[PDB]
């Protein structure tokens, strides 16, 4: 981390850039049981991550990330689904465009005054992604992360991601109406509140 | 409720006729025809209607570099860039030695001319490759060089802008040293009153996309990757007004293609598409002149008059404009 | 509460009009105004209201380039520099064999020019595209290389800065290393009495965008990818002082488009806001000198002067600085 | 069920034959021919059957460059551009000292060429290396430069288009600052009357991938990477008609490998997926002209001669249309 | 607690003053003052306050390249190499030709120069851009190639250091394979008895930026993306001593700006902390030299002069080091 | 089922022998050698058993470049192309002046040459550097230009292919733009009666992956990183038919190393896998023409002849094709 802002506001280049220089720095500094370790969830991305959500990857994973704290505060960009934020019914489909002021509302309502809970393994993104990243669910997030919280890069086939481990509270401040790519979404800044 | 090209438009609204308001796509009701508002219809199996590099959503919304004329929003419309250079004045240097003449490179020629755009988009970087010929000898074939180069050719203005005089070509060498040479021949024929044409192959340019929140980059997008593209799925529309030209090119629809789902469109739907011509008791006008059939002048080439006659023999309209326009027509409107 | 475009001003606050204090967007109310702020409107579906690269939030929290005039951090009001080229001198180096000349390499012009910045921007590597002309001939069409690159055009400020003398101008080539030549013809021609003339076809250059923490990006930023989309969105407006040139661009909206939500100003308010003047008893005050219609005179081209003779003849007020501005008309203020 | 290459087919739909419907694939029925849609047949193994760089389901679904012809949208036809370059004049310019002669810089030339693509793909950046041949000696091998590069090559289309004047060709160095010479010896022998012939050695080019949201890319794609697998896996077919040429690779099986699972072909079936003929009362048509073995001639050289003996002796039918299409055959019809 | 413009120090702190303890901000007292720790105090709304390049927590940590002067740790203060050029001798030589001369390139130039940096931190790689004058008409204008770009211009330094010999400049093109020619007409001004001088348009530099360990990084990164914004929030304070100068730049406050939150200084304070001069009874001194008004001359132009006259007459102390600090001024102090 | 070096190749079946099957490995039987299918051994502990840049299962498979012949798909035989240059004719240019000479450039060369590939790989841009020799006097080492590079050097096969003129070398410069000289003594050895002769040193190329997502890259793939590797593990087999040359590598076994797990061939052996040679009666028939040791002529060199001494004096049977093969060896086979 010789040089990075708290939050790459849409910007790509210098995102996949650092992201690479981090991981180069990290790998030429890990250890082999690592190297081993992180090709299960490489190649089982979903397995692990909805196993840690047999304990050998785990805590290899767990020990191995929890020693790479980072200093600056950050703020991260994921897209998560609207279906563990308490809201049991639907907002919007895959294409279709429209969100509407009646269940704008009925998130708000939901999504208030309350501190939902989020823990496990996950990949985030260091930038806003938008016009050509996946855009699987209608709700962005808006994360922000304080100083010593566990961080990797890693590149899985000349395409980077990174990994978080996670005690979190997300405590949620508000909610915009972004509409990109001809499509509505909601971004949802939050601020973590450790336990 | 469902996108097959995930362009973020609908396959029901793309197949019946949609519109863009609050850069969001929603149905076209007879409403909305007062508001200013058009009806949009597209191809709902591909992301690019019309083969330009916005695709279908980014041209109804009108999100893409806003120099583009409003009529390339219309997805049937290809958002294309025609560039010419024109001629206007031509100097002849000879370099004869006085105290002797060289009969290969008896003489270096200054070039003045002028690039005009008629499309509806802009070459953010004009590379014209211009060939002089004279009496049919091809003299020498030029691509313009860091000197010759053109920013921001806007549609419908040159490169050198109304009260600014033409740029001058003189050099072939990729950097601008080396002047064009003449040889002692076709010297003599320009001195015998010969003129030297100037004709273009090509045009190199980019294109602006409007990456991030407002950024434009027009390096690495260039139009050559797209030319063949939209000159094979299109047939071109030119229009000569006494003071000004517009060239535009208009997809169609293949029936032996039973995969390729373009709407069909009439030469009056075309020309109302890509003209943004108003329609007036029934006839069309186009910025208050007259442009219906009966009152222009009609050109085509042997294929575009081949399939008309027939097509024509087979309707019963028998009118030019009331014929579906297919793939790969020439059509010239003089008024 | 809602924002379409992702420029952290919501859709009201963009509407109804707002202001920015600490970083942050706030409802502009009537007490703000003794304060020193300013109300600000700007278009609440377009990341940028007036075409350049800074965005709306960027351009009224001033969170930019700050040798930007402060009269850019109105939303509409394009951050656009202006760039013109003076020529100063000219020089003839003929190359006379003494011991023989030649006719088509018989003269070395260096010609001595100094930039000019009349725009609101900071343009960081000004490479003027010049073409050096006599009697209405085009002697060549330059772009200035490494030598004659100047770096640093501030606004209201020459690239040789008072005191300096100008600018040397005398290679063609990318590398600067082959002189302009002059052929006997026009060598004699500028004999005979006559100038040569020096026009500016276009200007490159860049603009330093914000990254990191303070650091201020050039490379790969070019005006050129801007200069298309902003002249298109805008309308010139040039005051002419008697020893300075104000010239600026203001967004205007289309009324034949219902999409566009730029909001509305009349040509008065446009002047005010392009030049930072002071609304005092009723009148516009620039700096120490009246500026209002009856005080100035007016310069319009033909579409703006028929189209304010138009609007004239529908309007009641009668008076020119009340009526609606919008895209594309050109605006000559002389005190 | 279970697809082995990755190509988003089923492994038993391409053994068994399929169409693509809705930009997917399904199994094909006998329904199916009377909306237009084509059999296709593609190897289970190999992602890539016929070796272009465009995979199996791109070139079935036609989800890929739009200029590309619709008979190179069967898998066993590859996509691939055969472009020829044809002199039309030479011009030769002697250099003489009038006020002198020099023995190895005697002449220049200046050759007129023109690009010819006969393939069903386009190449995007027409780069050829011609040679000048003169009573059997090789004058120069020259590769074109950024003043003879040609973009946008369209099949049956040259690239100065029909109406233009054909490129200009007279510089071998990179930069084009140094023209061809001829020495005493072949100029003498020009005088004498021998005449410079053209031929073309290689030709590289470009196509156009699809890439995230920038869509058509047409840099670091080079055709060279993939015109010698393209030309060992495939039998070549020629069709010579008056008004214009069409050569073809139709993918091929190895009898000898038991691995290589491509679909196996017969010559007419291969000439007819090869030209998109259609089959009516048994023979078959190409635009309206007969094409059968009793209408056309067909020339072959001696391998495919003696293949083609070998297998028609072995064969029961006696029919040249008839028997199995081998690896390396060349196949010229003459009309 | 709060930090708006992220630069690591709170906003409270920044509005209070500050000092650093231990590569970490504490807030300010007197009782550090005995130790040698001095008062900072900066922007809380600007994340680079001066407009250099360096933050706010950097520039008061000492965290950068430790060849800047200890004064400009200060944040008011701008880390800003001014420098120039001061040209020692001239060698002219003339190439006629003994056994002729050429008129048009009758002599060449051999500028001895040396580089003269006077401000609070080095460019890396400097690179002038000086122009060759004679009577008025601009020689040539020739910006520093490979050979004359020097390193390491330390402050209060040369690039020819003391003991060697000046910089020979002789070459125009960007590859330093050209020499400078003169003409007839300038050969014999120059024979005449007048003299060449030398003027530095601009200079190209780098700033190096230290990582969080020991890596210095002085590619990519230029001066000249942020002289602009120096030159515009700062002030300009010029100290003439008989053996060296001084030259600074302070950061200024707009009253006109609500939002301008940099800190007020007047113009002793200004000059005290852009020297480091130290309070020793009442008055101010810069290495055992007084400074104080009634011991040196102050020189400002007529903008200046007037400010501090209507600011002085709306004054009551009447006292030049107790006036308002403003954008823009120019201060000579001559001792 | 253990794999030590993942190269999706078992152990077991990597020593005890396997053949492909729908891209999956299994164990070799005696029951598919009638299919057509071949018995594979390899290396279990380099990924690479031969050195050239395919693994072994991707030899094996045969998904690689497919224009690599059928008999580099054993995994010990080495894709490597063998790349030689063959000189048709010499064009001598004497630059006499006439209206005087120079004995340092008086004569220019143009040699007309022609590449030839003969190992089981094609090398994708052919880039030979040559030597033109005169009685033993290198006269000029030349690596190819951009003019004289040629990609698509199918094995078998000629740049310029069977049909077209010789290539034309004639420039040493990297940017072709200065001919080849040779001075009165050289000159004056040629006119007597010499004759130039034509040698490579070496020849640079690239080689087709695989590793995009299915794409071909040759860009920064050279074969030179390899050729010393199969060279240093590789023995070389040359077999000279009346009509072509065919040149390989297949890779030995070292002795003096436990842990060299390659696996052991003879010569026989090697022959058979390094031509694809079919066991008929016992003999070896390579293209229907017999290669056995009593009816073909074996030629080795000096240190060859020793060792199959030296190792024949050793064995009971007294048969070159029996011997263990070597490392290092030399055999050339002459029918
Ligand atoms: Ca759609
Ligand atoms: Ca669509
Ligand atoms: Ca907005
Ligand atoms: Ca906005
Ligand atoms: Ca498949
Ligand atoms: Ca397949
Ligand atoms: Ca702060
Ligand atoms: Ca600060
Ligand atoms: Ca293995
Ligand atoms: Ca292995």
């Amino acid at each position: 981390p010789i040089e990075r802002p708290e939050d790459f506001l849409k910007d790509k280049e210098k995102a996949k850039e650092w992201e690479r220089k981090e991981a180069e720095r990290i790998e030429q500094k890990l250890e082999r049981s690592e190297k081993e370790a992180l090709e299960s969830y490489k190649k089982d991305s979903v397995e692990i991550s909805k196993y840690s959500q047999r304990e050998k990857e785990y805590k290899e994973l767990r020990n191995a990330i929890s020693k790479n704290k980072i200093d600056k505060p950050m703020y991260v960009y994921y897209f998560e689904s609207p279906e563990k934020f308490a809201f049991n019914k639907v907002i919007r489909t895959e294409n279709q465009n429209e969100i509407s002021l009646e269940k704008f509302n009925e998130f708000k309502e939901t999504i208030q005054n309350k501190l939902f809970k989020q823990d496990g393994f996950k990949d985030i993104s260091l930038y806003e992604p938008g016009k050509g990243d996946e855009k699987p669910t209608p709700l962005l997030m808006h994360l922000k992360l304080p100083r010593n919280t566990g961080m990797l890069p890693y590149t899985n086939t000349n395409n980077v991601s990174t990994l978080i481990e996670q005690g979190y509270s997300i405590k949620i401040d508000k909610i915009v109406r972004i509409v990109i790519d001809g499509k509505h979404y909601i971004k949802a800044e939050a601020s973590v509140v450790s336990s | 409720d469902l996108d097959t090209d995930n362009d973020n438009i609908p396959d029901s609204y793309e197949r019946n006729g949609y519109t863009i308001k609050d850069l969001i796509a929603v149905k076209w009701e007879d409403s909305f025809a007062e508001q200013g508002y058009k009806k949009y219809v597209s191809n709902y199996l591909e992301s690019n209607t019309a083969g330009d590099p916005y695709t279908d959503y980014e041209k109804a919304s009108g999100s893409f570099d806003k120099a583009i004329k409003t009529e390339a929003r219309d997805p049937l419309v290809a958002a294309y860039p025609i560039v010419g250079v024109g001629m206007e004045k031509l100097i002849i240097s000879t370099n004869e030695h006085a105290s002797s003449i060289n009969k290969g490179e008896s003489a270096y020629i200054n070039a003045n001319v002028r690039y005009y755009n008629t499309g509806t988009a802009p070459m953010y970087k004009v590379t014209p490759t211009t060939n002089l010929v004279l009496d049919g000898d091809t003299l020498s074939t030029i691509k313009a060089q860091e000197n010759q180069i053109g920013n921001n050719l806007s549609p419908g203005d040159t490169y050198p802008k109304k009260g600014l005089s033409p740029l001058a070509l003189n050099t072939m060498d990729q950097f601008s040293s080396r002047l064009i040479p003449i040889n002692y021949d076709q010297l003599k024929k320009l001195d015998a009153g010969k003129q030297i044409k100037l004709e273009t192959t090509q045009v190199s340019g980019n294109f602006g996309t409007k990456n991030s929140s407002g950024q434009i980059v027009t390096e690495g997008n260039s139009w050559s990757d797209y030319i063949s593209q939209i000159d094979s799925i299109s047939a071109s529309i030119i229009l000569d007004t006494e003071n000004e030209s517009y060239e535009r090119r208009v997809t169609a629809k293949n029936l032996q293609d039973p995969e390729d789902k373009t709407p069909e469109l009439t030469i009056g739907e075309a020309i109302e598409k890509a003209f943004g011509a108003t329609k007036k008791d029934g006839l069309l006008y186009f910025n208050d002149i007259p442009i219906d059939e009966s009152c222009v002048e009609l050109i085509f080439d042997d294929n575009t008059a081949n399939k008309i006659k027939d097509s024509l023999k087979t309707l019963s309209d028998k009118k030019i404009y009331n014929v579906k326009l297919e793939r790969g027509m020439n059509i010239l409107i003089k008024t």
